């Protein structure tokens, strides 16, 4: 792995022996982590390591953007983790996150960041055709008669 | 129960000395906003106006004189 | 915020039967008595020493409500010259 | 920021109760009601005043340890913008104090307290440290201070047992020449008491064990 | 809107005063952004114009007020209730 | 006996608050039932205060 | 808050007496201990 | 319960802040509920400082 | 409990905050209607009992849990 | 290395041993910053060593400024590091941002 | 002028632990006890009147160090708009306890504290607090060695003359303390020994 | 007018009653220089009646108040804490 | 010497109280003699109640 | 028209105690002498009417209060120090 | 170094844009409102 490794408190006191070898450790560290027990996430840069007892949920909700508007922020950045999804309706500003401690308290800070940061008036022309315009008076000398 | 208390005595101690005035500035904005020039009736509600702003602000600021003395024995408690 | 101090609060009720188990082998022992130990210092190191051992978690609430204070001191005090005079 | 002022006057309030724990007064008090003890004096030399002379020399020692403390803290960039860099920044304020209980303490005792600790969070299932933790692996603040309190009680009666054997080897000798002679019925620590304060002033006990207690602590050029 | 996490797990610590101080710098830098955010509202001309905007920062001075000091006997408390068991 | 005469002159006066002779008397009447109720309160006090004091130096 | 504040106003407040009553209750308890063990 | 009857004239005159009759009753519902709060607030005050003296003075 | 005092007098009203403003714009287009400067009048005369309605009541409630407060010592 | 180095003192109590030969220092700080676990940082002036449990992360708003024209700032001033870059869409306020505490 | 009120204060609270433990009062204190516990007495006169008279004798030796201390601090030129020159000013004033102190503490010992001549600067007053009273309990102890001694051999003589009879069973603390307090009072050893402590300090 | 002086005097004294002499002496002079200070702004009879100049008033009347309290009740505590070892 | 010129400009209108324009200057002189005395009021007495409260913490 | 008495004669000790007797009864005088000068600024009713002299018997109270709390206080400290060594 | 320079840039914004006339003649119309007095309604040019 080309990046540092971040190992938790708590993950620590536990203990491993044995002969290992690495010659593709994206696909080890992810069955490790279940015959073992454990969470880990990669954000591009370090790999956090926890274990699996501090998993962690959350619930949000948008004022103004959807789940797909903010999925795509997810996407092209390149935190979005396709083993802890985005749980929620497609269209709704609800959702549930789950998962390393890391993992989501990223998320909801920049949820509740969008919304702090965040209708169209059209013209018609009618010409008319059976009436004229405008209010009438008719000064037909008896009451001064309008007509709106 | 619909509970009173000495300041609910007070003020509807207020109440029932005054008889219609709630009512009789109601009677005389009938009459007077009817036909808004009569003399007999713009004095009418003059005399019923103007003993309505004395009555409102009689059974007010005893509220504040009689507030504020069980605020000092309250303030005497410690 | 008001378990918090709730926190800070369940210790010091925690501690105080932790006084009373331990107190009286501070009495016997020969490097430890009121011959060899002033007063100031005293009362502190005898505090801690029963938070270190409190076999119980110490933001949990303790199960001493209400059942019989004035009989319980006098039960670990008296396991307590106990395990003063085995020692 | 207001509250912070508020964290120093909760601090000032149990100072001298840690002076009474974490430093090493408790070695200068111990000793000194054993010379005490030791002479056979009881009231005199008037331990009030003995209480004077031992802060003076351990606040002397501990000098250069506090007042690192105020300046890390009288440092105009205490707020940060984050809520575990502060919280790192109160630990590396506090590893100067730290590291000294870990130079001084036991290695074992302060490491009973931890798998002691440990039993008592989760429970038995937890598996317990070896001493081989100590080269990464640093204890909390309150698993320290019991150990180190107690292993001051120790060395500091290492010292008191020590000077009480020259005075010790006195009583025998006067308790054995009294009843050599048929003076059975006779007092005998009313004679060992003279011999007994020569022994102390003309070996000049005081101005040798206190150069004695700032070597073990501090160095000298 | 606002956050909520729902599991409020006992997270079993290894002695309680990192819990104290995280609670310690969990609100420090709390009431210290609460200080600049209700200043810039005073110091800001076109928030204090504003009669609907006044009341709201008339609210926060009676929240500022009522935070610190709900914190600040609590603790005074607190010492106060240590030191009579400590002092023996 | 002085609240009696205190609850007595109300009414009149809530019966006719326009009167201009019976809320002069009225005021010189209610304003002096407030130095007094106040005056009470604070001269027990002392004599609470000053007998607290003594159990307070013999405790 | 007025209603909640008040019904917390002893619920901290009785608490704190309960914690100092049994702490003073360890120093005659074992004070007369200490005493009797003197006789 | 004294609370729950203070909470009920606040709605009618969030309707109608203008309504002469209902600030005259409201102001005495308020300053009543103002005399009601403090003084159990300060009553069991003296409750909890003298059983404190107690253990003061025992200890 | 503060914001609910608060917001007891902007649920109670539907827009009032908004009816002076299209009032005043209306007040500014034509300032010298008879039936626009009445109705004007019965219309900006209703917010300032509105407002120092909303900021007393919450003043004596201030006061009164700051009396609460002192009282737990 | 023509700079000077700030090894901090949580990094400093692992000890090392061996025969060393200095012929290519950057790249023997790449292999020795994973093979122990470190991290590192060089502004230009010096060299900062952390150990790698040290790295912290915070998110930020930028009200009224994109993230490619800051992202310009730092091509000109010298700040920019591949490494550990800046994790946001091209076009906002708000992106992510990890690595050394200085 | 409302700094100075703070030391002030700050001198009150702090002076019955100076006093304790920065004059001859440790001097005073100490060899009237032991004179109780050379004629095998307990409890006479007390410990509160014989701490009443140890205070008053240091209050003789005490008290010019202490007087001029007040017409020092009471003079006009205490506007100075220097830090240093005030912090001169108000070390020269403690100079009549410097040379106090110097006077009888050791002269190697606070080398030692200096470490962790003396007439181009006054060592520093925390470096010779201790060394004073670590060399007066020696001295008292010293003193209080010589005048044990004739009360030792009173005891002696009497338990060798009762041996010198038959009776070898006899507790002589009835009989020595007897002869113990007559060699005190034809001696007259209260009114003399209290003579040469002032003389031991200050001259005639 | 300002002026700034940036690096602090430092060095190793084992000496231990000249540096709380600095800290004596450099707290009675800022102490003694502001209260001439506070005073002569307010005896200046013009920068009374100017409001731009009373919002500064208030403000040395508050850095005088907080700072004077803050030395004594920390002292306060300092001499009380030598007071518990010695009294016994 | 402020109240030198308080006492000079009260008798150019005490001799002719109709000048418009000298009533005008003695109303600035006069509110600022106001504005003058009661802060020299207030400034004695923060340097009695902080001076005070020494002794209060040392007692 | 007022007067001063310039001279401050000085007459030897033979003792403390004579020197205690001049602090006691220098300071009786002038304890006696301000309170009676403050009842006279008072007692004369057209001392008390002008905004000038108001000042003046501000300034006096306020020297008055602090003279002899300052007095107190060292006294109950000293006999406190009194206290604390007869107990040793 | 570094605590000298950052006090001296400070020190300077608490230290710390020039209008100009330009005449332009016209060629094609006058300057100035006329007024048209065609005794059927007063009409004005602006």
């Amino acid at each position: 792995l080309k990046e540092p490794v971040i190992v938790s408190k708590m993950a620590a006191r536990k203990k491993i022996t044995g002969n290992f070898e690495f010659h593709d450790p994206n696909a080890l560290l992810e069955k490790l982590s279940l015959q073992l027990g454990l969470i880990w996430y990669f954000d591009g840069q370090a790999i956090y390591i926890y274990d699996a007892s501090e998993m962690r949920n959350a619930v949000v909700s948008l004022r103004n953007v959807s789940l797909n508007e903010f999925n795509n922020f997810l996407k092209r950045s390149g935190l979005y983790n396709k083993n802890y999804p985005l749980r929620g309706d497609n269209r709704k500003g609800t959702f549930y996150v789950s998962g390393p401690p890391v993992y989501v308290d990223m998320v909801v800070n920049a949820a509740t960041m969008m919304d702090k940061q965040n209708g169209r008036q059209k013209i018609g022309v009618m010409r008319l055709n059976n009436t004229f315009v405008g209010d009438r008076t008719y000064n037909l000398r008896d009451q001064k008669m309008v007509i709106p | 129960t619909p509970w009173s208390g000495y300041l609910d005595d007070v003020s509807a101690k207020f109440d029932t000395g005054v008889d219609n005035l709630q009512t009789q500035v109601t009677e005389a904005l009938d009459k007077l906003a009817a036909k808004p020039s009569d003399p007999a009736l713009l004095a009418a509600y003059q005399s019923k106006l103007s003993e309505y702003n004395l009555y409102r602000n009689a059974q007010s600021n005893t509220v504040k004189v009689f507030k504020d003395i069980d605020a000092a024995i309250i303030q005497n408690f410690r | 915020f008001y378990a918090l101090y709730f926190e800070i609060h369940h210790l010091v009720a925690s501690a105080a039967l932790g006084f009373a188990r331990v107190a009286p082998i501070f009495f016997f022992l020969p490097f430890l008595n009121s011959g060899v130990l002033s007063g100031a210092p005293r009362n502190a190191i005898i505090i801690l020493v029963a938070l270190g051992v409190w076999p119980h978690a110490l933001n949990e609430a303790p199960p001493f409500l209400s059942v019989a204070m004035i009989p319980l001191v006098l039960q670990e005090a008296a396991v307590g010259v106990m395990l003063g005079c085995l020692l | 920021n207001d509250i912070s002022l508020i964290a120093l006057l909760a601090f000032s309030t149990l100072l001298p109760f840690i002076i009474a724990s974490g430093t090493c007064f408790v070695k200068f008090s111990i000793v000194f009601v054993m010379v005490r003890n030791a002479l056979g004096l009881q009231q005199i030399p008037s331990n009030m005043t003995l209480n004077g002379v031992a802060l003076l020399l351990s606040m002397f020692v501990m000098w250069p340890i506090m007042h690192d403390a105020y300046v890390y803290f009288e440092d105009e960039d205490v707020t940060f913008n984050d809520i575990s860099s502060l919280s790192k920044h109160v630990d590396e304020g506090l590893d100067g104090y730290r590291d000294y209980l870990i130079k001084y303490s036991d290695r074992e005792l302060v490491q009973f307290f931890e798998n002691a600790q440990l039993k008592r969070q989760y429970g038995e299932e937890t598996e317990t440290v070896k001493r081989d933790k100590d080269e990464i692996e640093k204890p909390s603040i309150f698993a320290l201070l019991p150990a180190y309190a107690l292993s001051e009680i120790k060395s500091a009666f290492k010292i008191g047992f020590y000077l009480y054997l020259p005075f010790v080897v006195v009583d025998l000798v006067v308790s054995s020449v009294l009843l050599a002679l048929g003076m059975m019925m006779m007092s005998p620590v009313t004679i060992s008491t003279p011999i007994k304060l020569v022994l102390f002033v003309a070996l000049d006990g005081w101005t040798l064990l206190s150069k004695g207690l700032i070597l073990q602590y501090m160095d000298i050029a | 809107g606002q956050a909520v996490n729902i599991r409020s797990m006992e997270t079993d610590i290894v002695s309680l005063d990192d819990r104290l101080l995280q609670a310690f710098s969990g609100s420090a830098i709390a009431t210290a952004v609460d200080k600049q955010t209700i200043t810039n509202r005073i110091e800001d001309p076109n928030l204090v114009t504003d009669p609907k905007e006044l009341a709201i920062s008339q609210e926060m001075i009676s929240d500022y007020n009522l935070y610190v000091s709900m914190v600040s006997t609590l603790t005074r408390k607190g010492v106060g209730a240590v030191e009579t068991l400590l002092r023996s």
